[PDB]
């Protein structure tokens, strides 16, 4: 559960797909 | 008396064989964790870029708006 | 009858001996995911923050 | 034959009693896992609050402070 909530935060925060 | 003790042993052994569904339930939990980690590694792999060797990822302020100004145009 | 009951006990002991390899496979899978969490912690520790040129509004 | 059967049962039971130290090893790996998860939570907490707009609606993440510095205007 802790990783799943950590995944939900890290999705919108980190990705901008630069490549 | 020995037969009574043997039936008691078999009775406790059936309880110890009940743990197989519990171990498979653990295996599904680690499998769910493995999917969550793999999505995280997929997300961190996209933001990683080279720095003018080191491969340091860069985060932006709002939606990667600063990433267009700083980085070299390809 | 007693000897037949003990052969049933050993058969259930053999099934529990099969359960040990499944437990050890769980331990190896916990170890592999723990190495994965360590290296993503490494990639999060090395990260750059970018600040834009103009405030949008 | 029954006594020889009991020695086989005891010997296989001792092979099953070797597994308790392995379960204790599962406990140490799970403890080391949640320290690593806590470090990941600590890193993402510092990033999302230093960088604006990345709260994901927690109702102003910089405003998580307790409010009683003898203020009471209300």
């Amino acid at each position: 559960i802790s990783i799943s909530t950590l995944e939900g935060h890290l999705s919108s925060i980190m990705i901008a797909i630069p490549g | 008396k020995i037969h009574e003790d043997n039936q008691k042993i078999i009775s406790k052994l059936e309880s110890l064989l009940l743990l197989k569904g519990e171990v498979e339930s653990i295996k599904k939990q680690i499998n769910r964790q493995n999917i969550s980690i793999s999505t995280l590694e997929g997300h961190l792999s996209s933001i990683m870029i080279a720095i003018p060797p080191d491969l340091k990822p860069i985060i932006g302020r709002d939606s990667g708006r600063a990433l267009a100004e700083v980085l070299k145009k390809p």
